[PDB]
């Protein structure tokens, strides 16, 4: 509809956009679980790992 | 880095699409780093703790 704005522009923000659904979801998967793997590690004291930078 | 609320229009037009591409790169990079913690997911798995 814009003169300026093609499909061009909005295929590649479309396309970004789908990037973006993608590999957050991929996150949290990981997460939640890692997340249960924090609170293991907090008993251990391995919470902090090492992180000297 | 102030408020984008003010030029709504103007901002989102060029912030919006550039701040999914980066957020495309951020969160590619989160999966590496969970990548490292799949290792520990994977002792949790293999060993069956549970």
């Amino acid at each position: 509809m814009d003169s300026a704005i093609s499909k061009e522009d909005e295929e590649r923000y479309q396309k970004l956009v789908t990037e973006n659904e993608q590999l957050q979801r991929l996150i949290t998967q990981k997460e939640e679980k890692i997340r249960v793997l924090r609170q293991r590690l907090v008993e251990r004291g391995d919470a902090k790992g090492t992180e000297l930078n | 880095g102030p408020l984008g609320s003010r030029r709504f229009v103007v901002d989102d037009r060029r912030e919006l699409q550039y701040r999914v591409e980066v957020q495309n790169r951020v969160y590619k990079k989160e999966i590496q780093a969970l990548d490292a913690e799949i290792r520990k997911l994977e002792r949790l798995l293999e060993s069956g703790l549970t």
